[PDB]
């Protein structure tokens, strides 16, 4: 076996559960779904839904003080990069998504972090206490990846691409502060996030390409 | 082998069902809500699910023809106190509701009811036949009560709290006229409503207490008790609330007066402080200049001080100008402490210290006359009392105080001074219209006179009043938050308030007025032995609110 | 709940 | 086989037990607390019970000597953010909780921590000998979490929410000094607590939530983010607050500050209103009519028009009478708006209408000092601008406006008015006093000043600023509801203040004065960037909130 | 198992005996001081005697000579708080008694 | 619980 220093593309290490993944959810996100007709891009073989791919990077400081945001996302398609490809091509979808952070960091160091999925109906803003919802801590010092789970928890039967409703939020804030024994220089280290579909993602509407919307593309044109 | 006369805090009585009540519905409510995860609050032995609770009473008269309304009620869970206090700490519920009715009859009467449920989609009002829906038939005899179930016909998966969405809406109507054979003053009987949990209520996810308030969901806490007995102010005068007055006719007040979608028309924070505003013009007629009345005038739409709009400074008062001249004190009219100031550097004018009324003029310079619509008109400044010297400066500012006082000729009272005749209103805001039986009110305060300072409440020259539109807790707490979600246009917000011998119910419309249910009367209402209130929710608009004093 | 899976099954 | 680097959020770690956690402690509790009745929400598969949720972190330096007091909690339902929320609906509780603490340190340091249990009866400070109870020693090279339990161990049978009684506390403190072998710069470390109830905490008896409210039990909902941000005023000037301004020496205010018991020493009501008082000599220096100070005054102790007290008319400011005469404007005086009416029909004098300066002083018609203490004072009035003619009667009355402005001689401004050394106190009520290294505050506000009325906070020609003991909210809560039942004399109620860089902690005496732990320091607090505000609870009164702003 | 960074109010940790803790010593002292009468406060369920208590704290410096004395004790029921509260009522003892010792350092010093 | 009541009562 690999020894922890590491990791395959396949790989998500360990795995946090905090509460919201039940099966309840699940097997009514797949009955009802069904809505849209037969689903699409459904085959748990393929290269571009068994491996992670890479989403984003941060950088987490020594001055950071407890409960400052560091990494925030909506549930989309646009979280994926063949996801993002795929949603030109279709008008609708469902199911949810994994995460896996991989820490960059040395074990002299130390502090925690804190991970947490919030309700639809919740404002995103200052007042927001993310450790009074079920959360989960990660160390520092963590040398396997970790990996979490958000599901779809929606009021409505299915995504339009053009209107989702009301979306879930993985928020990602600092628990305790970072601490380096020797001071100096070195105050900061870097977490990579990777993405990869859970079991239960598909699209329904096949659409045309490039097709215009009711909502509005992203301002980087 | 207990008897009908006595009935017991878990009894039911007589199962009522109606058509609308299905097992696949109930199969399919669960599967569905489902999404939300496991249920939470399920347990079916704690006591706040198998007891009923209080909601209501009404009353049935033999004047009410066949198809009139007597109770309607909107599908919630602000309907039981318990779950009210549960919804603080989740994010969605879904399932259904028991109603009991209990009649208080004789064997004597004659006379039945009828009862049915609603599906969303449908306008709830005067018109709409209850016979023709599938109905249960009460009479007017029955001693054990009867319980009929609503269920959760919705469209959604569940229900968010801040926003739940299309739900279905009880009505209780009348079958036939209330029949007494004696004949003569006893025609009137008693209903009570309770309420309980039906089976498969339950909340899903779990969250912060600290996330979304309960300020921010329903505007129930926004009128206390302590609001309108000894605390509360009100919106023009800041002054104590002390009364209820009834204005049959309509009207339409702008500035300070805030909606149910946070926002304003009108030109003022929500708070009483100075009013401060630079260049504009300044003149004294005659030419002596000892004892000589102080002028002073600008423009609408140039003050360059608030955020929020520029027709008038911050703290104008919203009333027409009352020309005046000479030695003669007007009647009705706003004045207030207050000197002019110099422009260039901020230092007032210290001898010219005096009371000057405000308003709204067409012409300063020529001739005066009041005035109602700000487009075209100006604001005008004009001492009562004689002062020294006058600075004919023509950038010079007015600096005037927060409150103010009647300005009347004598030491005699008179009417509420705003009348809906004169009222300064912005072009675009709404007016406060009679919706059937149902008549706007305003909030009465004792606001003391220029003529006799000494003078409060129950003195032998009379009592001076001045009336606002909101009271001041209320349109602070509706310029924080949002309550787009908790009225439809065509509703009101209803809270009931108890006396120590009558009971009355007010209602509050989506535009920010408050109304009774009084028809024409113009008679104060007194509100000294004001002991409770208690929210209702939210109820049609063409429906009377009742209106007892004994 | 079982009745409404079990009849979108059948 | 998962690594100590990560953790779950249901993950106790290591149990770390104390010889006060025994069995019959358990089966006593459970059996006792049964005349409550059934237990209720003991469902063990809630979400709200299985996962552990942030109560507060703490920081441990170097410099830190053995048997340091490091953090201190009472035993509460108060300290979890979902039992706080269901106590609403109850009215007892019983049972123990659960205490989770991780060290964020690296296996370099060296150091070592203790915590026990403190059962009640023992006063909690200094001195407290935490290695001689029974004990657990954590190292500070941990990896995983350390939870011991803290049990209930009461003298009665139950908790009555208002009125719990006697509980145990939780001390955490310092075994050995903190090591660092490199030495430098890098000498802290942080350790973060969290919270889960028991499995024998339960609630007993049902109850309505329109009982004793969430308002009555805990002064935590009357300090809020927008009262310190764009809401609330001062409880003295009626100004936005704006800053914090650290007293290093100590005050005592007395006119319009209440207690902890429901009850106030001064003379006003908890609102800003005019000041009326009749039954005062009115005179004038000199003999010419024209350009004439004017002069009134009355005694202390014969003003009947208040319910309170009668020292003094309601609304009149707690400032020594600055003396002053021929034409220079004095120094930090109270002056405000107002005129001299008639005391036998209440018409006032339309020609006497200046700004006038209000205080208390000893001799009115000799020569003129301040004082301050109200036994033998009396109550002075002098115009600052020169005014028409003058009333020599000797029941004369006068009529002020609520509102003030600074009395300055020039266009610039000077240091905070109301300065500890004059203000004017009733004798009786106690002053503020510094704590260690607690030092009382007030609240500063932005007041506008005679000599340039134009001037806001940020002017080139320096910011004005008055000061206040309370905030206006805060006092007109307290005089509504009493907490004699939520703090012991020796204690602070302390909200967690946070801004975009550091954060600080505030605190409420029994008294009603405001600290914050700064030393010596005279720097105001901005107070413009504050985010949040959250509750703490009681803590012990020797003990140093902690103030880093970065 | 607690993972040896906590420990509890009952736990000695590792036991180190030089070689004067012997059977016949015990056998001797037990049954020599039966001269002043029965035993008193002898109950091996009490919490104070059940628990470790604090008594002492001392510095190591890195400019300590060896053989330099950190600490020193006679035998006397002044080393535990409880046996100096319990002293004061009693007019005579018999029997040992038990030192804990925790050093808080780390893993990089020598010594 | 029961142990309570069971050592009251023995």
């Amino acid at each position: 076996s690999v020894p922890g220093t590491t990791t395959d593309g396949m790989d998500p290490g360990v795995v946090a559960t905090t509460s919201v993944v039940t099966a309840e959810n699940s097997s009514a996100s797949v009955a009802t779904a069904g809505i849209g007709g037969p689903p699409q891009q459904v085959d748990q073989q393929e290269t571009w839904r068994t491996n992670f791919y890479y989403n984003d990077v941060f950088t987490w400081s020594v001055a950071d003080a407890p409960g400052s945001i560091l990494y925030t996302v909506q549930h989309s398609p646009q979280n994926n990069p063949f996801t993002a490809v795929l949603s030109q091509m279709y008008a609708g979808w469902a199911g949810g998504m994994q995460f896996r952070f991989i820490v960059a960091g040395s074990g002299v160091f130390g502090g925690r972090l804190v991970a947490a999925v919030i309700p639809p109906g919740i404002e995103i803003g200052p007042g927001l206490e993310v450790r009074q919802f079920p959360h989960v801590v990660i160390d520092a010092r963590s040398l396997e990846p970790v990996t979490i789970t958000m599901p779809d928890l929606r009021p409505n039967m299915y995504h339009p691409t053009g209107d989702p409703g009301l979306v879930p939020t993985l928020v990602l804030s600092v628990y305790n502060n970072l601490i380096n024994p020797f001071g100096g220089s070195t105050s900061a280290i870097q977490v990579t996030v990777e993405t990869r579909p859970s079991e239960d993602f598909e699209f329904v509407m096949i659409r045309a390409p490039s097709s215009k919307t009711v909502d509005s593309i992203s301002p980087a044109g | 082998s207990v008897p009908g006369t006595t009935t017991d805090g878990m009894d039911p009585g007589v199962v009522a069902t109606t058509s609308v009540v299905t097992a696949e519905n109930s199969s399919a409510s669960i599967a569905t809500a489902g999404i939300g995860g496991p249920p939470q609050q399920v347990d079916q032995q704690e006591t706040w699910r198998t007891n009923f609770y209080y909601n209501d009473v009404f009353t049935w008269s033999v004047a009410d023809a066949p198809g009139s309304i007597l109770y309607t009620v909107q599908h919630s869970p602000q309907n039981n106190p318990f779950t009210a206090v549960l919804s603080q700490m989740y994010a969605g519920w879904a399932g259904g509701m028991q109603f009991r009715f209990i009649v208080a009859g004789s064997g004597v009467f004659g006379g039945r009811l009828v009862a049915a449920v609603i599906p969303p989609g449908i306008e709830i009002g005067p018109g709409l036949e209850v016979r023709q829906f599938p109905h249960v038939v009460i009479d007017a005899r029955s001693l054990e009560p009867v319980t009929i179930t609503m269920p959760d016909l919705r469209p959604n998966m569940y229900h968010p709290t801040g926003d739940p969405g299309l739900v279905p809406t009880l009505v209780l109507s009348v079958y036939n006229n209330l029949i007494n054979p004696f004949g003569g003053s006893t025609s009137a009987i008693q209903v009570t409503v309770e309420t309980r949990p039906s089976e498969d209520f339950e909340f899903v996810m779990i969250r912060a207490p600290s996330s979304k308030t309960v300020d921010s969901i329903s505007p129930a806490g926004l009128l206390t008790t302590p609001v309108l007995t000894g605390v509360g102010n009100d919106n023009r005068w800041n002054g104590q609330i002390v009364g209820l007055q009834p204005v049959p006719g309509g009207f339409s007040t702008c500035n300070r007066h805030w909606n149910l979608n946070g926002s304003t028309y009108g030109w003022s924070s929500p708070r009483f402080a100075d009013i401060d505003h630079r260049r504009g013009s300044a003149s004294y007629p005659g030419n002596n200049a000892t004892n000589v009345l102080q002028f002073w005038y600008a423009n609408a739409g140039s003050a360059i001080d608030n955020p929020i709009s520029q027709v008038a400074p911050d703290g104008f008062p919203d009333m027409s100008f009352v020309p005046f001249n000479g030695p003669g004190i007007p009647a009705a009219g706003w004045v207030g402490f207050g000197a002019i100031w110099n422009s260039n550097s901020g230092a007032p004018n210290v001898t010219t210290v005096q009371a000057y009324e405000l308003g709204f003029a067409t012409g300063a310079p020529g001739n005066l006359q009041p005035t109602t619509n700000t487009s075209g008109s100006q604001t005008v400044a004009k001492s009562i009392y004689a002062v020294v010297t006058g600075t004919a400066q023509n950038p010079a500012g007015l600096f005037v105080m927060a409150s103010g006082v009647i300005s009347t000729p004598s030491a005699n009272a008179i009417t509420y001074t705003p009348q809906p005749d004169r009222i300064v209103t912005t072009p675009g805001t709404p007016a406060a219209a009679p919706v059937g039986k149902n008549t706007p009110i305003m909030f009465a305060s004792v606001v003391r006179r220029t003529g006799d300072v000494n003078a409060t409440a129950g003195s032998a020259n009379g009592t001076q009043y001045g009336t606002g539109s909101q009271p001041l807790p209320v349109t602070i707490g509706l310029s924080l938050n949002n309550y787009s979600s908790a009225l439809m246009p065509g509703q009101f917000f209803v809270w009931q308030l108890t006396f120590a011998s009558g009971f009355m119910e007010i209602g509050l419309s989506v535009d920010g007025y408050f109304y009774a249910g009084t028809g024409a009367s113009t008679t104060l209402i007194d509100l000294t032995e004001l002991i409770d209130v208690r929210p209702v929710g939210p109820r049609p608009s063409k429906s009377t609110l009742v209106f007892n004093l004994g | 709940a079982a009745e409404f899976f079990e009849g979108m099954v059948h």
